[PDB]
């Protein structure tokens, strides 16, 4: 059973951090590519960050082209996305996706974790 | 330096691979190849090739031309350049493909303008050049040899009876190879490619011509032995080493495989292109070709069989040059047979043309990624064109000779398609696997086609074409049996030499450079393979 | 970016009715990497249409998808009481994914 346990939710300052942690379960987690997806208040999904299967291609949406780093822990199978310089319109509801196929897309998600920025 | 430019279309590159790697070894090479092997008995190391070994190489080549955007040689100094040896075997053995090539193309010149009076002069025992054991086909069940064998060997080939014996340059081929250099010098150095043309007629025209001659064969009577031949596995046949190593070299043969053809063919991709269902089905269309022209020149040559009153495997020439024998024996029993044979002999101009067109394009594109900033677009590298055209038909000019058929069986079972295309793929399935990682690389392919290759690429890569390439060569190794042209001739010990010469020439450059790179590089050697292992 | 316009979230439709929903795109999708997500109400987004015709797994038969290019639509043939949610067409060709726009749907 595919699992996706996203951690990490609360409430930060503007200007602060936070690291999120997708942990997966009932897969093997290097063989597949993994997307933070983030769904604003305004329900608007948005892709925030890609890792590849063994983490060498890197992609990064407009919005968090400089801010955000994507990382994953192929030993403990989890997924990480740590934020920096977080201002007020980055208040979403991030979902970690398995996005491995690229033909096949986000076929299996996760929990959620609210990030608050106030 | 002027970058890299990438295809103008999708279907450039599926019409660069589809004149590049479908062409004489499918037409001319797996008849002959599966005739002298049994005919039945060589279809399973034929598919087990194929599909453990062959398509996944083909893929893996075009990918690592496509990752790497650089071809042949320096495609492999962005994946392993410790290894970047491969590059220049593959540089070897197309350059030696190229020669022996073109001399296939200089026959079949031969025979197409030796086609242009209104007699055939295979169909009939009046020339100079014929035996007194001359008796025509319909009169043999009425020591005798055909009318086509003798043609084939007494006015094409003046076949000396003996490597030993070149005797004199036929001046015949010699034109005709220098007319097909300069056919092929003219769409390199003008750099045409026919792009407006080959959408259709050269497209579809040779697998045209090849459906009219499956119907041909298959209406000749006699045919259903010659498939039974072609089909019927002989499993005895499958204990000699013979067998397997030419499957095996006949699927890496056909496609371009240890060339640097797929790798500089794939090199102009786009990056987010995915090539995985184009070599899928274009690999589909070179077996297909293969298969289907073997069923017509087999059925041809059990037609020939029961013809002359005669077994299968003992009718024709078990040795290169079958589809100048068949072939042209089925063209003489087709309506206006000088319209055929010219039809017929244009079709092998067009599939070996294109072929080496793509060939020497893959061997002149890794020899100028080599260097950047001399051969740049023009002045300079179009002088080199040239000169590697002429050194190319001077020393296929060796194949001219009254003797040089058997340089040809020398240079075609030896120099570009033997031990040296299984020592080169396993390399490349090696480097791939297991220096390079098939996790890695698998992410590289995800990165830029869409998906990760399935469990058939990764464990070909992996396990199936290192232990296929691995067995077939310890196996010819401990089996040794020397070539023999025809079956019948034994080759002198100085021709075994050069023809192991011209391989280990191919297989030599990849130790070489990694002997070269151990010793530029400084400090200790674990050191040095540790700095060398690391992609650039 | 590539900007997937869609078709306005507030739709309302009657159950058991055939309806459709476009995904234009502002680029060219390669039509094998625009998929289509299903999310609920407060429940995470699933895979509902991928390469823009397939049926991803529990997705029943009554969907489908079509379109290529540019225009993209999914297509329910009767809707059901389950149907109740809001559907995004994503492209995910271009490696600044995007995903469209809301597109609600609502019984009455
Ligand atoms: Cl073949
Ligand atoms: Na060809
Ligand atoms: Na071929």
């Amino acid at each position: 059973e595919v699992q996706l346990v996203e951690s990490g939710g609360g409430l930060v300052k503007p200007g602060g951090s936070l690291k999120l942690s997708c942990a997966a379960s009932g897969f093997t987690f290097s063989s597949y590519a993994m997307s933070w997806v983030r769904q604003s208040p305004e329900k608007r999904l948005e892709w925030v960050a890609e890792i590849s299967s063994g983490g060498r291609y890197i992609y990064y949406s407009d919005t968090v082209t400089g801010r955000f780093t994507i990382s994953r822990d192929n030993a403990r199978n989890i997924l990480h996305l740590e934020m920096s310089s977080l201002r007020s319109e980055d208040t979403a509801m991030y979902y970690c996706a398995r996005g491995e196929v690229r033909q096949r897309g986000f076929d299996y998600w996760g929990q959620g974790t609210t990030l608050t920025v106030s | 330096p002027p970058q890299r430019e990438k295809w103008s279309s999708k279907i450039d590159f599926v019409l660069s691979v589809a004149g590049g790697f479908v062409g004489l070894g499918n037409v001319w090479r797996f008849p002959y190849l599966c005739y002298k092997n049994g005919g039945g008995a060589f279809l399973i190391p034929y598919f087990i090739f194929l599909f453990g070994s062959g398509l996944p190489v083909f893929f893996l080549e075009i990918i690592i031309g496509q990752y790497t955007s650089e071809g042949g040689i320096t495609c492999w100094e962005k994946i392993c350049p410790l290894f970047s040896g491969i590059g220049y075997a593959s540089v070897v053995i197309v350059s030696l493909l190229n020669v022996y090539y073109i001399v296939i193309l200089a026959w079949a010149t031969y025979y197409l303008f030796q086609s242009f009076q209104k007699e055939l002069p295979w169909a009939h025992c009046n020339h100079s050049w014929n035996t007194p054991h001359c008796m025509e086909d319909t009169m043999r069940k009425n020591n005798f040899t055909s009318p086509v064998i003798e043609f084939w060997e007494r006015n094409v080939l003046s076949l000396s009876p003996g490597i030993d014996h070149p005797g004199s340059l036929k001046w015949d081929l010699a034109l005709c190879l220098l007319l097909v250099w300069l056919v092929c010098f003219f769409c390199i150095w003008k750099g045409v490619r026919s792009t407006g043309k080959v959408v259709y007629f050269t497209a579809t025209f040779p697998f045209a011509m090849l459906l009219v001659l499956l119907v041909r064969g298959l209406t000749l009577p006699g045919a259903g032995a010659g498939i039974k031949f072609y089909l019927y596995p002989d499993i005895t046949r499958l204990e000699d080493p013979q067998v397997w190593i030419d499957a095996g070299t006949q699927i890496f043969f056909s496609y371009a495989i240890c060339l640097g053809a797929m790798t500089s063919l794939g090199s102009y991709n786009k990056y987010k292109y995915n090539s995985y269902r184009d070599c899928m089905l274009l690999g589909c269309l070179n077996s297909g070709t293969s298969f289907v022209s073997g069923f017509a020149i087999f059925s041809i040559l059990g037609f020939m069989a029961q013809e002359q009153g005669v077994d299968i495997a003992d009718v024709a020439e078990s040795g290169p040059g079958l589809a100048f024998i068949a072939y042209p024996k089925a063209v003489t029993m087709m309506p206006l047979p000088t319209f055929w044979s010219i039809l017929f002999f244009i079709m092998l101009l067009l599939l070996g043309l294109d072929s080496q067109f793509v060939e020497v394009e893959g061997q002149i594109t890794s020899l100028v990624d080599l260097y950047p900033s001399f051969l740049r677009k023009g002045y300079r590298r179009e002088i080199f064109i040239a000169f590697v055209c002429s050194i190319s038909y001077l020393l296929g000019l060796t194949m001219v000779t009254e003797g040089g058929m058997y340089v040809f069986q020398l240079f075609d079972y030896y120099a570009a398609s033997g031990v040296c295309l299984l020592w080169v793929a396993f390399f490349e399935c090696f480097v791939i696997a297991w220096i390079y990682g098939v996790n890695r690389f698998s992410e590289d392919i995800r990165d830029m086609i869409g998906y990760r290759p399935g469990p058939w690429m990764k464990y070909s890569w992996a396990v199936i074409t290192p232990v296929l390439c691995v067995g077939c060569f310890i196996f010819s190794l401990v089996k040794y049996v020397p070539l023999t042209y025809n079956k019948t001739y034994v080759y002198p010990n100085w021709a075994i030499g050069l023809g192991w010469s011209l391989a280990l020439s191919s297989m030599l450059c990849v130790p070489l450079v990694i002997v070269i790179r151990l010793c530029q590089t400084e400090g200790p050697f674990l050191v040095r393979v540790k700095y060398l292992l690391t992609p650039r | 970016e590539n900007v997937l316009t869609q078709s306005p979230a507030i739709m309302s439709t009657s159950p058991g009715e055939k309806v459709t929903m476009t995904c234009r795109a502002s680029s060219s999708v390669g039509s094998s990497y625009l998929h289509w997500y299903q999310q609920k109400s407060g429940a995470s987004p699933k895979l509902w249409i991928y390469s823009t015709s397939n049926l991803a797994s529990g997705v029943p038969a009554r969907f489908s998808g079509s379109g290529s290019g540019t225009s993209y639509s999914l297509t329910i043939s009767s809707v059901e009481a389950e149907d109740a949610a809001t559907y995004y067409c994503q492209q995910f060709s271009g490696y600044p994914l995007t995903f469209g726009s809301g597109t609600k749907l609502e019984m009455k």
